[PDB]
């Protein structure tokens, strides 16, 4: 259902990382597999070959923290009109204070330690949480089909 | 028929795209997509030697008629020439702008015809390598591209969901008849047997133009599988299929008349042995591995 | 360019925006709307430097660059009581504790 | 339309009513003065406390640059804690 189509009707696509985090661009292949692509540094962009139907979304390359592009979780190439790219602006959320707090932790502390923290089990739980891709899939697939 | 398994070949270390028997009945040559062919004896399945060129993985392979000579087609964007007696890369044919998918020797075996992502079929001579004509084929990738009994035409098929015939000599498409994922030439010579990734294959008298047989059960929507005749002993239709069998079917009835079971992955090429009963089966990443069916008819 | 501030007199602290092009004396009467004080009873200064009600904010180096809503810029705040003067005094935040061992 | 938000030590934050809003922990307080008193959240927590509910209205929904919202170490571990009760 969250999956690439194979169109093969290429399309050419301008990834412009606006975040302050290395992104980690991630093509959703035809079984709806995600594939890592190569990294784009911090106000960086770059010109690259894709395809109609397609879908990417992005991540921090470092922590797999998620991004935005174009306001939104998903990015999908249409057809190029009058010879334009189009843009893929990966841009930060508006993360929750708790989220980014746990960001931050995660990156001072190594998880063979987050235990030997002074606080309630809860946020260990937190904690080892760690961010990945196919949770955040499954959520998005599911309020899909709410709306 | 009663096939049952005979060898085991486990050489490649990734996916195993293409397997062909030499029309001498010796060898049984294998491409990969770890980048090597290796060439294997049809009868005791012993390893011959392994030969290495292409900078990326290899998709098809074909013998010369004399047994003597292979082309290969690779993701490289190259299609490669080799003596089977040294190893040694007799040529590389550039001229395709992407994967090259598909390849055959003429009957003559003085031309190669590819196919490739390129949505193109190119004609080559193998003296040279000079490509003579580059056929405007199909809009979509070419996923078979046979020579017939005089070689004086040219099948392809393509992920345009069309299948074509070309007139060697000129290029002109002299007649065309879900992406067709393989196509051949009969052995006797009137006939074309095509694949569709509608889980079907289909016989075809391509002169009067009407499809005469329809053979089904077996599992293909995604990959390209290579299917065949067998007629040393009786009349059969064989093919991979997704479910990891091989099937075989009565080439005149239409019946399942047997599937061969030992491969754990997606089979994706067969080939039948030319003057025996043999058949050879290759498997993908889950398998990696050819198969040797030995049967009494 | 909007700019984002903390005013802060004794242990009272506002957040609140403004523009760069905004006068002292507009800022003013903000903390009036607030601290229910007249800007004529209002001192504003910025470290030790006290603030002309004519010049802009940005001109008091309060920048979109300097006062951003994630990391306001200190307004300290003094008030006069007819012929009373305090001099600004701003009671610091606690510290937080030596951070832990296993976050370094 | 402001709140005051007390911390634990003494120290009171005038914020936007919408702003503080944001923790469903203060709504709360709120309805059950329009002053807020924190028992255990210290001043240098809810300051920090009071920038992210001004980082989340004015950049929810801005379509610019989100620029990071920046936590010192030394005060990582106490605003997870704050965040986590105030929930925001």
């Amino acid at each position: 259902v969250l999956r690439s189509v194979n169109s093969r009707e290429p399309s050419q696509v301008i990834f412009c990382n606006r975040s302050p985090r290395v992104v980690l661009p991630v093509w959703l292949n035809f079984d709806g597999e995600p594939q890592p692509y190569p990294t784009l540094p911090p106000g960086t962009g770059r010109r690259i070959h894709s395809y109609r139907g397609h879908l990417w979304l992005f991540r921090d390359a470092g922590t797999h923290d998620g991004l935005l592009v174009n306001q939104t979780e998903l990015f999908v190439p249409s057809l190029n009109v009058d010879g334009q790219p189009i843009f893929a602006n990966i841009t930060l959320p508006v993360y929750t204070l708790k989220e980014r707090c746990l960001q931050v932790v995660r990156s001072l502390v190594k998880p063979e330690n987050y235990r030997r923290l002074d606080i309630v089990r809860s946020l260990y739980e937190d904690l080892e949480d760690h961010p990945n891709v196919q949770k955040d899939l499954e959520r998005l697939t599911q309020e899909r089909i709410a709306h | 028929p009663n096939y049952a398994l005979k060898f085991t070949l486990a050489g490649h270390t990734k996916a195993v795209s293409s397997v062909k028997f030499s029309p001498n009945g010796e060898w049984l040559a294998s491409s990969s997509a770890d980048k090597l062919i290796k060439i294997w004896g049809a009868y005791d399945g012993k390893f011959e030697k392994t030969i290495s060129g292409h900078k990326l993985g290899i998709s098809d392979v074909a013998w010369s008629s004399d047994s003597n000579l292979l082309v290969s087609a690779s993701d490289d964007k190259t299609l490669k020439i080799w003596d089977v007696s040294s190893g040694k890369c007799l040529k590389t044919l550039k001229g395709h702008s992407n994967y090259v998918f598909c390849c055959n020797f003429n009957p003559q075996s003085n031309l190669i015809v590819s196919g490739s992502f390129d949505e193109s079929v190119r004609i080559w001579d193998v003296k040279t390598g000079k490509c003579l004509k580059t056929l405007p084929a199909h809009s979509d990738p070419v996923s078979a591209v046979h020579f017939n009994r005089d070689g004086s035409l040219i099948v392809s098929s393509s992920y345009d969901g069309l299948c074509r015939i070309w007139d060697t000599a000129s290029g002109q498409c002299l007649k065309t008849l879900p992406p067709v994922s393989f196509v051949k030439f009969s052995p006797n010579g009137k006939y074309i047997l095509a694949a569709t990734l509608d889980n079907t294959l289909k016989l075809w008298d391509y002169s009067k133009g009407k499809c005469l047989k329809t053979y089904t059960g077996h599992k293909n929507e995604k990959y390209c599988i290579f299917a065949n005749f067998s007629v040393t002993g009786g009349k059969w239709i064989v093919s991979g299929s997704e479910d990891n069998l091989v099937y075989i079917w009565n080439l005149q009835t239409k019946e399942i008349v047997q599937k061969l079971q030992g491969h754990t992955d997606v089979v994706i090429s067969t080939a039948c042995h030319p003057t025996e009963n043999i058949i050879a089966s290759a498997a993908l990443e889950n398998d990696k591995t050819i198969k040797l069916w030995k049967s009494d008819c | 360019m909007d700019v984002f501030l903390m005013i802060r007199r004794h242990k009272t602290t506002i957040f609140t925006d403004a523009k760069e092009s905004s006068t002292v004396f507009e800022l003013k009467r903000i903390v009036e709307g607030i601290l229910k004080r007249p800007p004529d009873e209002q001192r504003l200064y910025k470290d030790d430097q006290l603030l002309d009600d004519g010049k802009t904010l940005g001109e008091c180096g309060f920048t979109s660059q300097t006062a951003r809503p994630q990391a306001p810029a200190t307004v300290g705040l003094a008030f006069r009581a007819d012929d009373t003067f305090e001099a600004l005094c701003i009671e610091p935040f606690s510290s937080p504790p030596e951070l832990p061992d296993v976050m370094k | 339309m402001y709140v005051k938000l007390i911390s634990s030590d003494g120290h009171e934050f005038i914020v936007k009513r919408e702003h503080a809003l944001t923790s469903g922990t203060i709504k709360a307080m709120l309805s059950g003065t329009n002053e807020v008193n924190f028992r255990e959240i210290p001043s240098h927590v809810l300051s920090k406390v009071c920038m992210y509910f001004t980082y989340k209205v004015r950049y929810t929904n801005s379509s610019t640059e989100i620029p990071e919202f920046p936590i010192a170490p030394e005060i990582a571990l106490e605003l997870l804690m704050a965040a986590n009760f105030l929930d925001c």
